[PDB]
């Protein structure tokens, strides 16, 4: 089935950096926008970061802008994201959830991309490890 | 007779009759070349989506 791992995530102080690598399987990541979102200790959860099928656009959120860069990589299936001056606020568990599968559906008709990509922009219907 | 013969073969392109989005100025260098006939703002070159199934 569909399967997304998260890893690179550990205990850090504020200032630094940190590389978490999401790897898929079971499709094609080639043109999957995926959503990296976090969950604080007591506290609902929260998006951090979007980046579209080709990487040609990404969304961060106000309050983690700049701090976070999101990247992809289709030849790995992989997708990574790299912070920047870390904040004690940060603690959460991070989460790399997927798009609203493959194509867009309109009327029992699924439409996919240009050069037959997997895009959308919807609900996150597969959630990773974490 | 021979060009309906040779059309015969050829695949229908009903289906592409469908609303398409298309974009003039596109990336690329030159759009006014340097003689001007009334042809330059004419371009007739966009580069345009379209659903197929
Ligand atoms: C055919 O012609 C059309 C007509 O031009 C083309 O479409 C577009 O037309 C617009 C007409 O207004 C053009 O607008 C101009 O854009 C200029 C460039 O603005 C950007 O660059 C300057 C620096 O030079 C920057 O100051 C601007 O704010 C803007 O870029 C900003 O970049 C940052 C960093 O990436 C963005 O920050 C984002 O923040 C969020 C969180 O909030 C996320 O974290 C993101 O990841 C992060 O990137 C910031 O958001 C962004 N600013 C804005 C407002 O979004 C500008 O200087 C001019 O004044 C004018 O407004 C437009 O450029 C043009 N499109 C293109 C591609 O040129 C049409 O494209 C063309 N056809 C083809 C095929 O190209
Ligand atoms: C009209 O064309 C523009 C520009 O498309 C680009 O230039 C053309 C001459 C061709 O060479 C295209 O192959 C080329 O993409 C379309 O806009 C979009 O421009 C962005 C540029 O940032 C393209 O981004 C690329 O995306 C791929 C895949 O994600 C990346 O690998 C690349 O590195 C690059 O970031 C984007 O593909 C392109 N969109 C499309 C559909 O090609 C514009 O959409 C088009 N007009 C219409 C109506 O489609
Ligand atoms: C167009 O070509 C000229 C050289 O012929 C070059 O100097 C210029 O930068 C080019 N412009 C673009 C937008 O590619
Ligand atoms: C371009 O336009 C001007 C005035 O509109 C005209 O005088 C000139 O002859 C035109 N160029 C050519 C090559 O005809």
């Amino acid at each position: 089935q569909e399967q997304l791992v998260e890893s690179g995530g550990g205990v850090v102080q504020p200032g630094g950096s940190l590389r978490l690598s999401c790897l898929a399987s079971g499709f094609t990541f080639h043109k999957y926008g995926m959503h990296w979102v976090r969950q604080a200790p007591g506290k609902g959860l929260e998006w951090v970061a979007l980046i579209s099928d080709d990487g040609m656009r990404k969304y961060h959120s106000d309050s983690m802008w700049g701090r976070v860069t999101i990247s992809r990589d289709n030849s790995k299936n992989t997708l990574y994201l790299q912070f920047s001056s870390l904040k004690v606020e940060d603690t959460a568990m991070f989460f790399c959830a997927r798009e609203a599968g493959g194509p867009i559906w309109h009327d029992d008709v699924k439409y996919y991309d240009f050069n037959d990509g997997y895009y959308n922009y919807h609900y996150m219907d597969v959630w990773g490890k974490g | 007779s021979l060009w309906d013969q040779s059309l015969k073969p050829c695949v229908q392109l009903t289906p592409l009759c469908v609303t398409l989005d298309c974009s003039y100025n596109i990336t690329n260098n030159i759009t006014n070349s340097i003689t001007n006939s009334s042809v330059n703002m004419r371009e007739e070159i966009k580069n345009c989506s379209f659903n197929m199934t």
